[PDB]
């Protein structure tokens, strides 16, 4: 509604104002009366299938597991590596920055002090142990899944994971129930899986879908994320430590060019008028 | 089976076998009868409606419907659904030794919840029994029985050390997560309402406004143990979905 | 059945209308079937036929008074003890159900509110095993032959 | 003003004049039923709308008839007290006069043969209490109004259903008031199919050519026509201006002489002003311009009579060719479009596979009554009975007129049958729609909704009745005999009956009444559901049907409603809210003549509300003039906006009218949030009686009205002077004015005692007025039980402070002081009622006694020979009320206890322990013991105690009446003797007895004379009759349940005072439970020693958005000040006229309030009265939206000697030290709430144990244990402990030999468990062994 309460509860409100605002009132009351039986069906179906998640093993010995990294992707950095991986088990020996400096033997429990050391360095990615690469039969293994939460130290045999984890992800179902690019922040610009060429003004351009624009600080991690589309125009090249602010990326939202990487004469080849294509001309440029 | 008003109640399972058997020795007669053809046609048709009805009346046609106009419960409904044996009575279950209440707020340490006195006896009756019998001043149980209905001073004598060192479990309907079952020492109170720890409150996702709580005492030496060992509201600090406290002031 | 059965006893020669004797045969098999089945506890007859012929006179003498048949004043048309018409109606019982909705919704049926009053309790239980107990003891602290005599006795 | 209005006076904050005074609350109820009782030749509402809509009734062979000549009420067997005392409904008979014609076969019209004209009976019909209610077996029932979708024609439409395309897939609707529906549905594809009772879909065609329509007219109706002729050698069109709307030019369109359009151009708008100016019409047109067309005749060559070309048939170039040499020049053709009109029909003609109507009417059947085979005749019959017969099709008057409306009609009044006419116009709209000309209307929309009151619902089940009687009448008739067949022998009167109880009691829509409060009684009188037949169900619904729609101002609130599953499908009208004949909601307005607000009220439903322009109740007048601002904040076309002075044509009557009677209630409404606001109003609703009524200090105007129309107060219909006061009855002696020459004038009111609720709660009536003072008419004489002098009181008030006291008030919790329990002010009385029933098993009858086996005497004290308790007697629970002993069985012994019985010889006889026990927990005083015995079995003592006090009772109370009649009617007696001529000297020194005797005159006296002769007798056997008739009512014989010899029923009253945990709350959704009761001493209190009683947290306030409840607190605080200087004063008598002085200048403090109060005309004991009635506090008003302002109550309380911010400063009672801030306290309007503690109190150590799988049972009244449910099971798991669960599951409730066991050696000092098989498991494996499937435990 275009028409707002303008008054507030200490003033009063008028008669139409109030129908208006009861209008909200019963649809939030409707939606929290509602969805909680799906909040429960939810909650059913997903302790059902998590039955007899138990563990019957420490440590089966299995191989690398899982890549971690963090959420910087598409704006600012959520949640770091510190917390989303509190509590894992790496799957292989990861080292620091300086090269043959190892922190684990390719298994360890990651509590806060190897967290301290390894946010002090710059690392960015590590393999950690994971439930579903566990190779234990009608099971999984403590060092395949890691810490508890509910204790701190790592879990001992016997418990059940299956129906704490449904029970962890089905409680807060009942308060769920609803052109271009500028760099923000100082970095060197990198791009992940760049097919680069060169406009004819001398600036970089793309030329396929899979390239990624990153903001390497001066550590070496990645700061920043974004989504660079083909045949986009670039103001800046790769390897450029600029400041933030900076408009750097540009394309049409709409017009999608088939710029050619190559430079040479171009003729119309297969182009036959009158059968595959209309002869149609600007009728204000021209060109 | 009776009812007191000299009435009878009884399941549609002997109103579907009534049925079935009537039309089978109707059919037996009507095979050596040699009629035609066509009544044996019709007749095996109902019989086979008939079973197929007592299996699962609502499923293959029509379903038949009692003296109330209301489809007959075949043995099928009994087995499937939510009002079946297996959701309402084998995995959810009624259980004895337990009392419901009203929900108050207390002083109380955190491992110490409020439980009225006319409850304590009630719950505990049988170890009231066994205590007096072991103590002897009750001959015969059913004396020790006469007791507990005078409620002379012995048997609160007997109470505050019964209860002493029990741990009582508590539930809040409906339990979202592993949190909603606690283990609390009771503390005997002249009141009515189960008495809260008001940190634990905010565990319960429970406010003060007349909600109810429910009351469970375990028997076996090893559900005592598991009580004071695992299910003490001590033992529970953090989330088991993650490590942060859950104890924080409100 | 009843069409079946009566077929034999027609006879062309008696110079009638097959239906008009089929008839008789056929409702007195309705009626008979009517009779024995159709009811939980199974009643002879002779108690239906008179509880048919009582919703008659009821029926009768509402048409009337406009009020409820008095037994008293159904004894007049009866014209038999005003006991017979009790112990008839103390027959009118019929059976409903365990699963009658007696609440609001289909979560709360009649089967759950009846209770098994065939058990004994377990007060009943222990007090049976120390009065066991308690006979034991105390033949034991009686003379041999008196107590084998009391327990064969 | 009236004199009880003197006696204390509210005063007002309304600023706004009021227009209009708010109607009766109950004319919903009161006048639908007589709609449905009175006998109205000319009019069809109610009985004889039902029996004309199926009297009368001929025979199959039409030789005999019945005629329905009239109808009667007989007066009600039962008086409704009585009628609840013995449990019977409170019903009335019906007699039908009827008659009967019978014709004869020999003669062509022998009508006049035999007549049989009589009256004969058949079913019973419950009457409506003047309360407004029904009495049911003896039991108060209600029946709520229902909502439903109006019948009628109704257009849908389709978002996103269809996933493939996207379209909009609209649709139309013909939903009869009853019988078969109707449904028009459209398809991706662009075709028609008709559903009949949501089966199949079927083509259009097919019911097009049901009614005898050929293709020619079909689409000849359903398009235009386009003409081709020939002029010997080319192709010539007539064309339309208006049919090129901007298409593309096929062939280049020409003139005579001129070219517009060339080949493939768009067709400009200029071109068709071209085309108009010059006006040309007929034009040349090629040969592909014509290829694509579909021709609309049929055509054949007259040369030899074959088909041509058949109807709605695309044509070619040959076709073309061979129609030119077949000598066919005028050729018509389908009107084809892809805007404006699309070929739908064409289209569901080529689906279509029948050619004529015998093919539609198999396939209808086949559709119908899948299987059977067709014939020639079945099929048309069930055709029409479909839809064109009166018995089994309705639309009614309502239906006719919105079907009417709909199709733009100016028909208002119409046949319940639909015609051809009908559906061809649906179609057409349909289509229409579809096109785009048109818009498809809204479902929810009040205008499309309509309201059904008990009255209809009533003569819908009479009429289900008089089908099932017509179903038997139908083969009486034709099978019955010619002369002697009396009508009274040939109908039944049980269906009716049978079915009309059914309806009132066990329908969805009749339930028990809520009896805690006249509010409860008001807001469940005044109530709107979407529910029970022919309505939606909570799991069917949406969000559609729960949300406030635009046109709910005014006519349904937006505040009330219950909280759970059914938000949106309950609901309660306006205060203002009526109804219109057909059902709808309407409500009333203001007219506004020019800018002059005329202050006639007209009415306006919801469709006609929007073609206007509303303005709010916030304008202000000037004087009879025009309003104050140029811009006026008004409502149109179903949204708000601002209009000029003279756009406005109507104003709110009110600015109640929004809300209802419950949420009016509330004070500083406008000041909260809805979400708290409507758990307030639902809760206010909960409320117990106390045992005293309080008056509201801060309260809204309408309780004065809601008291005195809820009935539960003595309101005197004539006024007149009191003369006579007790506890019980009143006697009051009505003016001459209102004096009918012929009787006394002198009314009685007899109260109602102590009496049980439904809901366990008491109900009394006190009289709030003393001997010799005037009353007038419609004045209050006794108080309800929660009202206060005729004005409502559903709680308490008292002081209260916002301020954290040690963790107490925790999270909303309640602190309470001791003063509030000393003086009992939330104290509260429960009435309960114990049966104790006697039957005669055949083992031998039961029988009560004094006399029970194996009880102390002691228990026996309270008791007399009879058995039954002494009234009056205090009792507690686990004691007997009544010995009644049963004949036990042959039991079986063991040798032990037979052992037993040798050693000490007892013999337990053949008697068995049934006697009544009072409930655990309950200690209070009997109040009523009622037996009934059954005829023929002698009655006890106690009986004919019973019966003897009734009787002496029954025979003092007529006679009291009898005395006061003729107490009243001596001044006619008398009179009459004193007319021509006064004899005081000798008449009135003679006793009455002697003054028929006087002096003799004229025959005109003797003829008086003779006339009073018969009036004494008459009064002389209109008495001892009626004395008679109770002394036999009394002594009959009463009718129970087969089995049973007698019945006892007790009433024990209980005296219930404040536990912790009781739940508090306030009129703003500010609830909670009472946690600590705290010593005086303990609680804070002000430098002038008053200590504060209540404690609340104030960080509740901010968060839960409810900020009026402050305002209540400062406006009560106000209140309390003014009061507790009238009272200080009033201690040392300064001067009456000092008073009067004070009271007057206390009453005008707003601005522009509505009353203008003076004391002058008040007298010096009026004034007196006033201050005694007010000493307490003088009560205020505010309406809900009209509320005074800050300025207001910052003058009030400065007029009191107060803080003008407020708050006070406290001193704490447990070390005597002030806080450190000031703190709010003032005083405030608190409930008490039947949310008790004690009831529902539980705990279950070994009890009963069900029958089919012996778990325990479930419920505190029973004394069933808790359900261990299913998640909680999932917890315990997830925890570990493995042990605890398999206790739960394995020992608590399903091991019959393995909790024998626990118990055993739990006496025993041993907690071991033994593990067992589940029961329940057993009986699962027994059951899917008995489905046929093998199943085994598979031993080691």
């Amino acid at each position: 509604i275009e028409t707002p309460i303008t008054a507030n509860f200490r003033e009063g409100l008028n008669v139409l104002q109030y129908f208006i605002s009861t209008h909200g009132a019963r649809k939030g009351l409707a939606d929290t009366a509602l969805k909680t039986a799906n909040s429960g069906y939810l909650t059913r179906r997903l302790v059902d299938v998590a039955q007899d998640l138990v563990v019957t093993e420490d440590d089966c010995g299995t191989h690398e597991g899982i890549m971690m990294t963090p959420v910087i992707e598409g704006g600012d950095v959520k949640e770091p590596l510190r917390d989303r991986v509190l509590g894992r088990v790496t799957a292989e020996d990861v080292l620091k920055p300086g090269t043959a400096d190892i922190l684990v033997p390719r298994n360890t429990l990651l509590h806060e002090q190897w967290c301290d050391l390894l946010e002090e360095n710059s690392v960015d990615a590590v393999k950690v142990r994971s439930v579903v690469s566990c190779d234990t039969d009608f099971g999984v293994c403590a060092h395949c899944y890691g810490r508890d939460l509910a204790r701190g130290h790592i879990i001992n045999k016997g418990e059940a994971i299956g129906v704490i984890a449904a029970q962890s992800i089905g409680e807060p179902g009942t308060q769920l129930t609803m052109s271009s690019i500028q760099v923000k922040n100082k970095g060197s610009i990198k791009l992940s899986n760049v097919k680069s060429v060169v406009n004819s003004s001398g600036k970089l351009v793309i030329t396929s879908r899979n390239t990624e624009l990153k903001l390497i600080d001066e550590f070496g991690r990645t700061k920043e994320s974004y989504k660079v589309p083909y045949g986009a125009v670039l103001a800046k090249g790769d390897g450029e430590q600029v400041a933030g602010g900076e408009t750097v990326a540009n394309w049409d939202p709409h017009t999608m060019p088939v710029i050619t990487e190559v430079s040479g004469f171009v003729r119309f080849t297969d182009m036959i008028d009158g059968q595959t294509i209309t002869r149609q001309t600007d009728e204000l440029t021209g060109l | 089976v009776p009812l007191d008003g000299g009435r009878f109640a009884t399941s549609d399972l002997n109103d579907l076998y009534r049925r079935v058997i009537n039309r089978n020795n109707r059919l037996k007669r009507l095979l050596d009868l040699a009629a035609p053809d066509i009544i044996v046609r019709n007749e095996k048709r109902m019989l086979q409606e008939a079973v197929d009805a007592l299996l699962d009346n609502g499923r293959r046609g029509r379903a038949i419907t009692g003296s109330n106009k209301r489809p007959l419960k075949s043995l099928a409904d009994m087995i499937k659904g939510k009002q079946g044996r297996f959701r309402q009575n084998l995995l959810g279950k009624r259980v004895d030794y337990s009392g419901r209440s009203v929900i108050t707020v207390g002083y109380l340490r955190l491992h110490q919840c409020g439980l009225p006195k006319k409850m304590a006896l009630e719950l505990f009756k049988p170890f009231i029994y066994g205590k007096l019998e072991l103590r002897g001043l009750a001959t015969t149980i059913k004396a020790a029985k006469k007791m507990v209905e005078r409620e002379e001073a012995v048997v609160w004598d007997i109470l505050d050390e019964v209860i002493r060192e029990h741990p009582v479990l508590l539930n809040r309907a409906p339990t979202l997560h592993r949190l909603g079952i606690q283990a609390f020492e009771p503390v005997l109170i002249e009141g009515k309402a189960i008495q809260l720890h008001p940190l634990v409150c905010a565990a319960y996702n429970a406010d003060f406004d007349g909600d109810q709580m429910a009351v469970h005492v375990p028997l076996t030496l090893e559900a005592q143990l598991e009580a004071r060992a695992l299910m003490m509201s001590t033992n529970n600090i953090l989330s088991p979905a993650n490590g942060e406290p859950i104890i924080v002031p409100s | 059945i009843g069409l079946m059965k009566a077929v034999d006893k027609f006879e062309y020669r008696r110079g009638y209308k097959f239906s008009t004797y089929a008839t008789w045969w056929i409702r007195q098999a309705i009626t008979r079937s009517i009779a024995d089945q159709a009811r939980t506890i199974r009643i002879p007859v002779h108690m239906i036929e008179t509880i048919n012929k009582l919703n008659r006179i009821s029926r009768q003498m509402l048409q009337e008074m406009g009020r409820e048949p008095t037994p008293e004043e159904l004894a007049e048309r009866m014209l038999m003890p005003e006991d017979k018409i009790r112990k008839v109606l103390k027959i009118a019982k019929e059976p409903i159900s365990m699963e009658t909705p007696i609440g609001d919704d289909e979560d709360s049926h009649l089967g759950d509110f009846i209770e098994d009053t065939t058990l004994e309790l377990p007060l009943d239980s222990a007090t049976t095993e120390s009065l066991r107990a308690a006979t034991h003891d105390v033949l034991a602290g009686l003379t041999a032959r008196e107590a084998k005599v009391l327990r064969m006795r | 003003y009236s004199y009880t209005e003197k006696k204390r006076i509210r005063k007002d904050f309304g600023k706004r004049p009021q227009v209009l005074d708010v109607p009766y609350l109950l004319s919903i109820q009161l006048d639908s039923f007589q709609k449905f009782i009175e006998q109205d030749p000319e009019g069809q509402y109610g009985l004889e709308a039902a029996f004309r809509s199926v009297f009368p009734i001929q025979s199959y062979s039409g030789n005999s008839e019945l005629q329905y000549v009239s109808y009667r009420l007989g007066e009600p067997v039962f008086d409704v007290q009585e009628c609840q005392i013995r449990g019977v409904t409170y019903s009335a008979p019906l007699r039908v006069k009827l008659r009967l014609v019978i014709y004869e076969r020999e003669a062509p019209e022998g009508t006049v043969k035999d007549i049989k004209e009589q009256e004969v009976y058949m079913g019973e019909i419950p009457l409506m209490t003047d309360n407004g209610t029904f009495v049911i077996n003896g039991t108060e029932r209600v029946i709520v109004s229902q909502l439903h979708r109006s019948p009628g024609v109704f257009f849908d439409s389709d978002k996103g259903k269809t996933h493939s395309s996207g379209k909009v897939l609209y649709n139309a609707r013909i939903i009869p008031y009853r019988g078969s529906w109707l449904d028009f549905e459209f398809d991706p594809k662009d075709n028609l199919f008709v559903r009949i009772d949501r089966r199949r879909k079927l083509p259009a065609t097919i019911i097009l050519r049901a009614l005898n329509y050929t293709t020619e007219q079909i689409l000849d109706l359903f398009f235009e026509k386009v003409i081709f002729e020939i002029r010997d050698n080319k192709l010539q069109m007539e064309l339309v201006p208006e049919r090129l709307r901007g298409e593309t030019a096929s062939f280049d369109i020409e003139a005579n002489g001129k070219v517009y359009v060339e080949k493939g151009r768009r067709i400009t708008a200029r071109h068709i002003r071209q085309l108009e100016k010059d006006d040309v019409k007929l034009i040349e047109v090629p040969v592909e311009y014509i290829a694509g067309k579909v021709v609309a005749k049929d055509y054949i060559d007259e040369s030899t009579g074959e088909l041509i070309c058949a109807a709605n048939m695309e044509l070619s170039l040959d076709l073309l060719a061979k129609l030119s040499q077949s000598g066919h020049k005028r050729i018509e053709t389908l009107f084809t479009n892809d805007l404006d009109h699309g070929p739908y029909i064409s289209e569901t003609l080529r689906v279509d596979p029948t050619n004529d109507r015998l093919s539609a009417l198999v396939e209808i059947y086949r559709m119908m009554r899948p299987g059977e085979p067709p014939t020639r005749e079945a099929a048309e019959s069930l055709f029409e009975n479909l839809f064109f017969s009166e018995d089994r099709y309705d639309l009614s008057a309502v239906g006719r007129m919105k079907f009417n409306r709909s199709l733009l009609r100016e028909e208002i009044e119409g046949s319940g049958i639909l015609s051809k006419d009908d559906i061809i116009d649906v179609m057409k709209k349909l289509i229409d729609i579809r096109n785009g000309k048109g818009e498809v209307d809204d479902i929810d929309h009040l205008g499309n909704r309509r309201i059904r009151s008990v009255g209809e619902m009533a003569e819908n089940q009479f009429r289900v009745g008089l089908v099932r009687v017509e179903r038997a009448v139908k083969e009486r008739l034709s099978l019955g005999d010619l002369d002697t067949l009396m009508p009274q022998d040939m109908i039944n009167a049980k269906p009716i009956s049978a079915a009309v109880k059914e309806f009132f009691g066990s329908s969805q829509l009749s339930q028990f009444m809520v009896q805690n409060n006249p509010l409860s009684e008001i807001t469940h009188k005044r109530r709107i559901s979407a529910l029970g037949p022919g309505g939606l169900t909570r799991e069917r619904a949406g969000f559609e049907v729960r949300d406030v729609h635009p046109t709910h101002y005014g006519r349904v609130c937006p505040i009330e409603t219950p909280e759970g599953p059914n938000i949106g499908l309950i609901n309660s009208l306006s205060v203002y809210a009526q109804t219109n004949e057909y059902g709808f909601l309407e409500t009333p307005y203001r007219k506004v003549t020019d800018g002059v607000v005329t202050d006639e009220i007209h009415y306006l439903s919801a469709i006609e509300e929007g073609n206007y322009v509303i303005a709010q109740a916030n304008s202000n007048l000037d004087e009879e003039g025009h309003f104050v601002e140029d811009l006026v904040t008004c409502r149109s076309k179903g949204e708000s906006s601002l209009f000029s002075r003279d756009q406005v044509d109507y104003m709110d009557v009110s600015t109640q009218q929004v809300v209802s009677v419950g949420a009016s209630l509330i004070p500083f409404l406008e000041h909260d949030d809805a979400n708290r606001a409507l758990m307030g109003a639902n809760m206010q609703r909960q409320a117990v009686p106390t045992l005293r009524a309080d008056k509201p200090l801060v309260g809204t105007g309408m309780e004065r009205a809601v008291a005195v129309d809820s009935g539960v107060t003595a309101v005197a219909k004539r006024g007149g002077v009191v003369q006579y006061v007790d506890a019980s009855r009143i006697v009051i002696k009505v003016n001459e004015d209102e004096m009918y020459p012929g009787e006394a004038g002198i009314d009685i009111y007899n109260l109602t005692k102590y009496t049980r609720s439904n809901q366990n709660t008491c109900i009394n009536q006190m009289p709030c007025v003393s001997l010799g003072e005037p009353v007038e008419r419609g004045d209050v004489l006794a108080d309800g039980p929660s009202t206060d002098l005729g004005e409502l009181a559903l709680g308490q008030n008292m002081r209260v402070a916002f301020m954290p006291w040690n963790g107490y008030n925790f999270e909303d919790s309640i602190l309470v002081s001791e003063r509030v329990v000393q003086e009992d002010r939330f104290t509260t009385i429960h009435i309960q009622e114990l049966a104790c029933v006697s039957r005669d098993t055949k083992l031998g009858p039961e029988e009560i006694t004094a006399d029970i086996p194996n009880v102390g005497e002691a228990a026996l004290s309270k008791l007399d020979e009879s058995g039954i308790v002494y009234i009056g007697a205090e009792v507690t629970g686990g004691d007997i009320l009544v010995g009644k002993v049963t004949p036990k069985g042959e039991t079986q012994l063991t040798p032990e206890e037979k052992l037993l019985r040798a050693i000490f010889g007892e013999k337990a006889s053949d008697v068995k322990d049934s006697s009544l026990r009072v409930p655990n927990g309950v200690s209070g005083t009997v109040i009523d013991v009622q037996v009934f015995t059954r005829d023929g079995v002698e009655k006890d003592k106690r009986a004919l105690e019973i019966e003897e006090m009734q009787l002496k009772q029954a025979k003092k109370d007529l006679s009291e009446e009898l005395q006061i009649l003729e107490a009243g009617l001596f001044s006619r007696i008398r009179a009459v003797l004193v007319a021509g001529g006064v004899e005081a000297e000798k008449l009135d020194k003679l006793p009455r007895d002697r003054w028929l005797e006087l002096g003799l005159t004229d025959e005109e006296k003797q003829n008086q004379l003779e006339q009073l002769a018969e009036q004494y007798d008459e009064l002389k056997h209109e008495f001892e009759k009626k004395l008679e008739a109770k002394r036999r009512k009394i002594t009959q014989g009463d009718d129970l349940a087969p089995g049973v010899l007698k019945i006892v029923k007790v009433y024990l009253a209980v005296k219930r005072r404040i536990q912790p945990g009781d739940k508090m709350a306030g009129r703003h959704g500010n609830k909670g439970v009472i946690s600590k009761i705290n010593p005086i001493e303990d609680m804070p209190y002000d430098e002038n020693g008053t200590p504060v009683d209540i404690v609340l947290n104030p960080l509740g306030v901010p968060s839960r958005m409810n900020i009026g409840q402050i305002l209540e607190t400062h406006l009560g605080m106000a209140a309390k000040g003014i009061g507790d200087k009238i009272n200080a004063m009033l201690k040392q008598q300064q001067e009456v006229a000092k008073l009067r002085e004070f009271i007057q200048r206390a009453y005008d403090l707003g601005a522009d309030v509505r009353q203008k109060v003076d004391l002058s005309t008040f007298s010096d004991e009026e004034v007196m009265r006033l201050a005694e009635n007010l000493r307490k506090g003088m009560p205020i008003a505010t309406p809900v939206f009209d509320g005074a302002k800050e300025a207001e109550i910052k003058e009030l309380l400065k007029l009191g000697d107060l803080p003008t911010s407020g708050q006070i400063r406290l001193y704490d009672g447990r070390t005597g030290e002030q806080f450190e801030r000031p703190v709010t306290v003032g005083y405030m309007y608190m409930l008490k709430l039947n949310h008790l503690v004690d009831d529902k109190m539980h705990a279950r150590s070994t009890g009963s144990y069900s029958l089919v799988t012996q778990q325990p049972l479930g419920g505190k009244a029973q004394f069933g244990g808790q359900r261990f449910g299913e998640m909680e099971v999932w917890a315990l798991e997830a925890y570990g402990a493995a042990y605890t669960l398999q206790e739960m599951l394995t020992v608590k409730s399903d091991d019959v030999n393995g909790r024998t066991k626990m118990y055993k050696n739990i006496v025993d000092g041993n907690h071991q468990m033994e593990p067992g098989m589940p029961e329940s498991f057993n009986v699962l494996l027994k059951e899917i062994r008995s489905l046929g499937i093998n199943i085994e435990l598979e031993d080691e």
